RNA sequence: AUCAGCUUGUUGGUGGGGUGAUGGCCUACCAAGGCGACGACGGGUAGCCGGCCUGAGAGGGUGACCGGCCACACUGGGACUGAGAUACGGCCCAGACUCCUACGGGAGGCAGCAGUGGGGAAUAUUGCACAAUGGGCGCAAGCCUGAUGCAGCGACGCCGCGUGAGGGAUGACGGCCUUCGGGUUGUAAACCUCUUUCAGCACAGACGAAGCGCAAGUGACGGUAUGUGCAGAAGAAGGACCGGCCAACUACGUGCCAGCAGCCGCGGUAAUACGUAGGGUCCGAGCGUUGUCCGGAAUUACUGGGCGUAAAGAGCUCGUAGGUGGUUUGUCGCGUUGUUCGUGAAAACUCACAGCUUAACUGUGGGCGUGCGGGCGAUACGGGCAGACUAGAGUACUGCAGGGGAGACUGGAAUUCCUGGUGUAGCGGUGGAAUGCGCAGAUAUCAGGAGGAACACCGGUGGCGAAGGCGGGUCUCUGGGCAGUAACUGACGCUGAGGAGCGAAAGCGUGGGGAGCGAACAGGAUUAGAUACCCUGGUAGUCCACGCCGUAAACGGUGGGUACUAGGUGUGGGUUUCCUUCCUUGGGAUCCGUGCCGUAGCUAACGCAUUAAGUACCCCGCCUGGGGAGUACGGCCGCAAGG
RNA sequence: UCGAAGGUGGGAUCGGCGAUUGGGACGAAGUCGUAACAAGGUAGCCGUACCGGAAGGUGCGGCUGGAUC
């Protein structure tokens, strides 16, 4: 019963590779592009 | 132990001892007997058993306690073995049924009749 | 270090009630100042009132005996701690003492009782349990 | 992790093909990485779920039947057909097995319903029908359906019923004990009356079918279920236990034999524990044994355990990833509760109703269906984000005590040795003596010199260091800690899995040193015996420099940090103030360190007791009966001993 | 082109057996011994090195879970 912080790692698709490292973004979901990778990304709110 | 190393690790429980491993769980196996021979007890106990060495199914050797005063068996017989541990035999984990296959009901018997095998008296 | 305030002040309240203390002087917060209200509320202690130090605001409380000078409380704990934090829906609402205790539940009002959260129909994390 | 790296269409982009649909699904060209200590890749096991058992709950075990999916059809592959293929009784090929042959060649896949052989402890009948319902065909009639309804076998399980009675004696046989008075089986029994359930023998005899047919009928079950009559208590009880745990005792027969047994444990001539009799207990068409699973087991402790001695604090620090934060000054609401509509298949569980005469069985409608989806309404705590202050922490100013560490220089006493006097027959030794050195001049004693180790007093239950540990002086450089002013930083704090650094003595390599001491080894001594304790000698080592191993009862047998909780008596360091000589452990206030005794409290006890084992918070390591065993294998480090 | 089966050759895992050897536990009773528990007749124990049929002895360092004074 006690709270648990856990993490995993999701792999999406840009078009453009505008997202640097140490950003958080929107992701949606998509048709299979490749092996491991169903997503897309909604946009970057924030840049660091 | 503490929250986080509950989580990091978790707890293992306990393993079971299993006991009368030579079943793998299943109660009853037929045998046949190679050898039979008496024993000595430990030091609280002085007097002479019974046992015999039988070939089970699952090919392997064990030892098997006569229960009763009187028995048939001899070398390449057909034997019923149970499990039941006796305390003063070290290594006999195992008891043989009486009644079934080439083993009678030892004569006489009265009280507690079913657990060696008696048909009743007319 | 110095890691949890609600704690430290739940053990210095029953530590001084087992040494028949009188007052005691804590550093001041918002979750000490309101829980030493509904303390008040309830009736357990017997008042409170905050002061100004060397440094920052201070918070003491006041103990209550009577004149058999038996406890006026018999023992706290707290349930919900950082890490081990528990908490309550609506309808499973801890009974402490059989009913006869007091429950610390953090509601969309505030640090509220728990039979008028069950009232209200309203519940949380459980601070602490008093009895 | 006694599995630390994995991968090369692998990862990503572009262009083509591909498929019902997007896609490294396939190809070509570009770049090098993705997944990885919030456990990848490896190894073993296993169909998943609604459910079942246990447990108050948490939880643990599990996947019988039914039902929702998954995968397969002797083993391995491949494809056609079709709206729809792992295509079980479809196809093709390769294997193994079996069968037929006229020898030229062919046919097979019960894990479908039954059945046989083998394994086992063992699990049924080579049964009747489309009457009802689902499924396929056809306009319908109608046809097929081991799906299905039914029957047969088996105390294997949840459930109901039968083997009788009413009265009958201070209690008839016979058995067993006896104290020889008698007591036991016993209202039991023989007896007088009763209804005779269910089987037995007969009659009637269903519903299951507002169903299908434009026909005249249609029920396998079954001539059963169910009613109506006949005769007779007539046909019907056994299994475990009776030493304590655990409701139930006496006698008879052998005595460390024959034997019992779940724990303790019971027989070595007079057993309530062995065997037989009675007697009683429990259960009952079932009775026990055996095996698996839960509970008690708080015996893996989140609720709900400990680490002083029983099992455990790693040797101790620095510190990465993670986990956790000292006040109040500001939005979005991502930890979260704030209400509502919106899913929760069926079945099962729980509540009430209703039907089969009640019984299993099922007949109807609720309710249950503890999780998850979106739209609408909240902001006290529990996080990021958008700004300021400081009670933790650090710095800054002045002082403080200290065997803290490293290098170099230097001092005295003592031992041994050498040299030279003097000086004579013994010196050293133990409970006693002898191996030992002397008459070649010992011991003793004086003078001088040489070399190596260590610093007696101060020196203490005192100081410092994180811990091992640390003390002859002097210099050189340097760490840590403490008090006051509080100038400044303004959430920087804590602990820390894996990782890395330090570390008692002994041990190892290289090269030096080596006075004393002293494993090993010789002798002398004791003892029946000494390969020990004792004596005489003395090789490694003990010292130095560079590396190594990294273990100690490495102890406070107690990890660190923070806040709170009565005192008394000493010590050390520093600030202040006042009797004031202003000398004085004078008196008082304050913080840090270190001894002793003691409250409340805790602990099984001894004991701890503000320097907690007290009451809590944060994180980390360790323990789940004793041997096996801190051992084998495997992995890592070390040249090895070894860890 | 792919493609199952088959054959070449060397690495891992699970194993089964294997002369003989090393170690452990249970028997019961015997010889050799005096180790430890009382200052167990040499205080005990721990780490480590050497030695000896054997329990053990010694060296160095550490603790008192050591008794007297
Ligand atoms: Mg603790
Ligand atoms: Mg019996
Ligand atoms: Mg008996
Ligand atoms: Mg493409
Ligand atoms: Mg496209
Ligand atoms: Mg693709
Ligand atoms: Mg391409
Ligand atoms: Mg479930
Ligand atoms: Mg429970
Ligand atoms: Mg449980
Ligand atoms: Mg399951
Ligand atoms: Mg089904
Ligand atoms: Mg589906
Ligand atoms: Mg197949
Ligand atoms: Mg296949
Ligand atoms: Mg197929
Ligand atoms: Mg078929
Ligand atoms: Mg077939
Ligand atoms: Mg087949
Ligand atoms: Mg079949
Ligand atoms: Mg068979
Ligand atoms: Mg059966
Ligand atoms: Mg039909
Ligand atoms: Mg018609
Ligand atoms: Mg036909
Ligand atoms: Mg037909
Ligand atoms: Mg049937
Ligand atoms: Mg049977
Ligand atoms: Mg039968
Ligand atoms: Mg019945
Ligand atoms: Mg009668
Ligand atoms: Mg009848
Ligand atoms: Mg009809
Ligand atoms: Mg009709
Ligand atoms: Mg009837
Ligand atoms: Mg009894
Ligand atoms: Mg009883
Ligand atoms: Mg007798
Ligand atoms: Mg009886
Ligand atoms: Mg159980
Ligand atoms: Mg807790
Ligand atoms: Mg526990
Ligand atoms: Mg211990
Ligand atoms: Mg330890
Ligand atoms: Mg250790
Ligand atoms: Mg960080
Ligand atoms: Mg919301
Ligand atoms: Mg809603
Ligand atoms: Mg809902
Ligand atoms: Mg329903
Ligand atoms: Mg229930
Ligand atoms: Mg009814
Ligand atoms: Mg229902
Ligand atoms: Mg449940
Ligand atoms: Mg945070
Ligand atoms: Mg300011
Ligand atoms: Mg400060
Ligand atoms: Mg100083
Ligand atoms: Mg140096
Ligand atoms: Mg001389
Ligand atoms: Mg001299
Ligand atoms: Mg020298
Ligand atoms: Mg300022
Ligand atoms: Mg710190
Ligand atoms: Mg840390
Ligand atoms: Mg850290
Ligand atoms: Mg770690
Ligand atoms: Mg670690
Ligand atoms: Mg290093
Ligand atoms: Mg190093
Ligand atoms: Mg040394
Ligand atoms: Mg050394
Ligand atoms: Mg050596
Ligand atoms: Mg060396
Ligand atoms: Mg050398
Ligand atoms: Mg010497
Ligand atoms: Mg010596
Ligand atoms: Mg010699
Ligand atoms: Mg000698
Ligand atoms: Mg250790
Ligand atoms: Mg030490
Ligand atoms: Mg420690
Ligand atoms: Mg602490
Ligand atoms: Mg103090
Ligand atoms: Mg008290
Ligand atoms: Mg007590
Ligand atoms: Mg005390
Ligand atoms: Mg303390
Ligand atoms: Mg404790
Ligand atoms: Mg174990
Ligand atoms: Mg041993
Ligand atoms: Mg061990
Ligand atoms: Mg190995
Ligand atoms: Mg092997
Ligand atoms: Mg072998
Ligand atoms: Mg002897
Ligand atoms: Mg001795
Ligand atoms: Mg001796
Ligand atoms: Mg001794
Ligand atoms: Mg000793
Ligand atoms: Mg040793
Ligand atoms: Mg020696
Ligand atoms: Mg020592
Ligand atoms: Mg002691």
């Amino acid at each position: 019963g006690k709270i648990i912080r856990t993490t995993k790692k999701v792999k999406a698709h840009d078009e453009n590779g505008e997202a640097g490292i140490g950003d958080r973004v929107s992701l949606m979901e998509t048709r299979p592009l490749s092996a491991t990778k169903r997503w897309r990304l909604v946009e970057i709110l924030e840049k660091a | 132990p503490t929250i986080q190393q509950l989580v990091r690790k978790g707890r293992r429980d306990k393993i079971a001892k299993v006991k009368t491993a030579a079943l793998k769980g299943s109660p009853q196996r037929r045998g046949v007997c190679t050898r039979v021979y008496t024993t000595t007890p430990k030091k609280p106990n002085s007097a002479l058993r019974k046992v015999a060495r039988v070939k089970l199914t699952s090919q392997v050797e064990v030892t098997a306690y006569i229960p009763g005063e009187g028995h048939n068996l001899q070398e390449h017989s057909m034997v019923l073995v149970r499990g039941g541990r006796v305390k003063d035999l070290p290594g006999v984990r195992y008891k043989i049924i009486r009644g079934s296959l080439d083993t009678q009901g030892v004569k006489n018997r009265k009280q507690a009749r079913s657990r060696y095998g008696a048909k009743k008296e007319k | 270090t110095m890691t949890d305030p609600i704690a430290d002040f739940l053990t210095r309240l029953r530590n001084a009630n087992s040494a028949y203390h009188d007052e005691v002087t804590l550093p001041h917060s918002k979750l000490k100042a309101n829980i030493a209200e509904i303390l008040k509320r309830e009736g357990y202690i017997s008042d409170y009132r905050t002061e100004d130090a060397r440094v920052g605001k201070s918070l003491v409380v006041q103990l209550k005996y009577g004149p058999s000078r038996e406890r006026s409380i018999a023992g706290l704990r707290r349930v919900s701690k950082p890490g081990l934090r528990v908490y309550a829906k609506s309808t499973n609402l801890p009974r402490v003492l059989g009913g006869l205790g007091v429950a610390i539940i953090s509601t969309s009002s505030g640090l509220l009782t728990d039979r008028q959260a069950a009232r209200q129909g309203v519940g949380g994390e459980v601070l602490a349990y008093v009895w």
